């Protein structure tokens, strides 16, 4: 058995369950790496989890996700939530806490709701 | 993001607000909901409690209380001031 | 320069050397080995033949120190010490009767054993350090004459010490090992301090010789050699070298002075074929010899003669080699 | 907090490790000689160090930035740090005691009178006293609001270790002879005393 954690990432209707397992750093979307995505301009928004805490961070793990539902904007917003949540879930269980506190501080300071999904509940005032 | 909250704490300036999480983590944030700190769970076996919290009047500290027979001390930065065990 | 004939005396195993010393009037090499072997063989650079050896049953050996150089007993008696709480007399008159030197009162069983002792000049004084104050007693009467209360708080059975070239009556040093602190003490009055001053134990827990004083050179564990005059010890307490040099890439495990105090010798025991000679006051390195192109080994002990021309170099393989210099 | 260990080698590197996982976390190299004492504030912010090349290193614990450095006249053998006042005293080779305020990054105090090397020194828990143990059989109480020696204890078995208790009650002294540990009592029921130095030999 390998060290592995699994989480999820949710947009309005998009569902993306992550599989953060050990390895050498493969990061794939349903069969495919990141640099092929098309939207192709929203590639930089899912580039962001590589970037806000330092690039390297991945030589001991492997990433595989899959998406069911949503739209092309909604699908990319689903996974990039799940990457940052899936990253710290490994630091939740194997790595020490204070490293993860340094990760979430780098995350929350720039946070575009990377750690929380959108829910809309209206009310008249 | 997480955490059904029992214990809430406010600044008397209307800017800083601390929340006790659904565990021993203690997170604080601004009025622009940007999380400053989240404090590690409660130790001290004689399971987690976050029952009471207070923002100090000088504005430079907070005091945290659960029910595991001590009390915890913190400042506006990340760190623990003291931990006094009964 | 004359390359002498290679030595032939060797341990059956690879073993260390207790002490290297010389006969003051004749070329003779005294050798103490760890298997209770007290041998001495004649040297000329051509001779290595055994004069005599001593193996006393019921008594092992732990340390070796050449008995005093000038009262009248340089050429007759040698006092050697083992793991037991007495030491031995060896008589070249060869009589070789055992004189049980267990005759210290109430403080005999306080050390490890007789492992480190320094006889003074005229044998009316003998100095012994503990982990630690110093006993001073006669080598021929057996009575505890006196003992100076060298207090110490980091004294660790300090490794080597020496009544200086300006006479033991002038002053007498204490190299407080593991930090190398220096305590000058007067023999003419027991209980009065000459002066104390800092010598660096940040670099150098290595053994040190007393020059003459004229030069007081100290070695580090880093190939970094320092030149400290005797009058650099006056206030302020920190010394400053007039020349501080790097000649070894690795540790300096040996130091020797010439009898005129103008030639320094240094060697190591970590990497084979490494030994260096230093001139004074010219601060010159002897470049014709020694180099790494001569067989040197991991050198444990080294000694100059009372003439200082010859030079004995013991390895960890059992070969002790002399050179005229 | 019990999370990180700080080691200083004989070459000069100081690494920060994690006590939970035993991992290499951080490494520093500024000293070119052996590191003789490492400390950190209780706030885990500023990390201090002292080396045999006279170097006093001031680091940020959050970053890896060199915050400051001070050069002294003598190399430093030991570092003892008072956490709740952020002061640290230093035994130097010039027989003086350099107490340092860390927030100022400034040498503030220096003590003189010890004729021989000091091996053991520690802070009073209220930060007012430093009793030191030197090779000249001097075990001296040092008062910080006056900067002078107020007491000297002359013994026959010199203490290798003087250690202030966390409560203000006892003292742990290990000696040259004797395998046991002499414990010394501050009376602490009263005092207004300020009397002075050298006495009986």
């Amino acid at each position: 058995a390998v060290p592995s954690v699994q989480t999820f990432g949710k947009k309005k209707s998009a569902t993306a369950v992550a599989h953060v397992k050990a390895g050498k750093g493969l990061i794939k979307v349903n069969g495919s790496p990141i640099t092929l995505v098309e939207p192709e301009i929203l590639r930089f928004k899912v580039y962001e989890p590589l970037l806000l805490v330092g690039l390297d961070k991945f030589s001991n793990i492997d990433i595989r996700v899959r998406v069911t539902g949503g739209g092309h904007v909604s699908q990319v917003y689903a996974i990039r939530q799940a990457i940052a949540k899936g990253l710290v879930a490994y630091h939740q269980k194997y790595v020490d806490e204070q490293s993860k506190n340094e990760l979430k501080k780098a995350f929350t300071s720039y946070d575009r709701t990377l750690l929380i999904a959108d829910s809309r509940r209206p009310e008249p005032k | 993001v997480y955490s059904d909250v029992l214990a809430l704490s406010m600044r008397p300036d209307g800017k800083e607000v601390a929340v006790s999480t659904l565990k021993g983590q203690i997170s604080i944030f601004n009025i622009e909901d940007a999380k400053q700190v989240g404090n590690i769970d409660c130790r001290k076996d004689i399971s987690k409690f976050f029952t009471t919290i207070h923002y100090s009047f000088d504005g430079m500290a907070i005091v945290a209380g659960g029910n595991n027979n001590s009390i915890c001390l913190y400042d506006v930065p990340n760190e623990v001031l003291l931990k006094r065990f009964i | 320069i004359v390359r002498l004939k290679d030595a032939n005396a060797s341990h059956p195993s690879h073993s260390a050397i207790q002490s290297l010393s010389f006969h003051p009037s004749k070329p003779l090499l005294l050798t103490g080995g760890y298997d209770k072997t007290l041998r001495i063989y004649h040297i000329d650079g051509k001779t290595n033949h055994l004069v005599t050896s001593l193996h006393l049953v019921g008594s092992p050996i732990q340390t070796c120190t050449f008995y005093t150089s000038l009262s009248n007993q340089n050429q007759q008696n040698i006092f050697t010490a083992g793991r037991r709480r007495y030491m031995h007399s060896w008589d070249l008159s060869q009589t070789a009767k055992i004189e049980k030197f267990s005759r210290l009162y109430g403080h005999e069983s306080t050390q490890r054993s007789f492992e480190n002792f320094k006889v003074a000049h005229l044998q009316n004084s003998q100095t012994n350090s503990v982990h630690g104050w110093i006993n001073i007693l006669h080598s021929t009467s057996g009575l505890w004459l006196m003992g100076c209360k060298i207090e110490g708080v980091i004294t660790d059975f300090c490794i080597d010490y020496q009544p200086i070239s300006r006479g033991k009556f002038r002053t007498i040093l204490i190299a407080v090992n593991a930090y190398g602190e220096v305590w000058e003490f007067d023999l003419n009055k027991n209980g009065h301090v000459i002066r104390r001053w800092k010598d660096q134990g940040g670099v150098g827990i290595t053994k040190i010789q007393v020059g003459g004083n004229r030069w007081l050179a100290v070695g580090s564990e880093s190939g970094f050699v320092n030149l400290y005059d005797r009058n650099n010890a006056m206030t302020s307490s920190t010394p400053t070298p007039v020349a501080a040099l790097d000649q070894l890439t690795t540790t300096i495990s040996n130091l020797q002075f010439s009898p005129d105090g103008q030639i320094l010798c240094m060697a190591s025991r970590a990497v084979k074929d490494a030994l260096r000679l230093v001139h004074l006051p010219s601060c010159s390195v002897f470049s014709n010899w020694p180099t790494s192109g001569t067989p040197l080994g991991k050198v444990t002990s080294v000694a100059f003669s009372p003439s200082g021309g010859l030079l004995a170099v013991g390895n960890e393989q059992g070969k002790v080699r002399l050179w005229k210099l | 907090c019990g999370n990180f260990g700080f080691i200083g080698s004989s070459n000069g590197s100081i690494t920060i490790y994690n006590m939970q996982s035993g991992i290499l976390r951080k490494k520093y190299k500024l000293h070119k000689r052996a590191v003789t004492g490492i400390s950190l504030d209780g706030m885990n912010r500023k990390m201090v160090s002292c080396g045999l090349d006279g170097i006093v290193g001031f680091y940020d614990f959050n970053k890896s930035t060199l915050l400051g450095k001070l050069k002294l006249d003598a190399p430093i053998t030991a570092m003892v740090y008072h956490r709740s006042s952020d002061l640290f005293a230093l035994a130097l080779d010039d027989l003086s005691i350099v107490v340092i305020d860390a927030v100022t990054q400034r040498v503030v105090r220096q003590l003189w009178g010890h004729s021989n090397r000091i091996t053991a020194f520690d802070f009073s828990p209220e930060g007012r006293w430093i009793v030191s143990a030197s090779l000249d059989s001097t075990i001296r109480t040092w008062d910080l609001p006056t900067g002078g020696c107020i007491d000297g204890i002359i013994v026959d078995n010199v203490a290798t270790n003087v250690k202030f208790s966390p409560n203000g009650d006892l003292l742990a002294t290990t000696h040259v002879t004797g395998n046991g540990i002499c414990i010394w009592t501050n009376r602490a029921q009263f005092k207004t005393v300020s009397t002075r130095t050298i006495d009986e030999s």
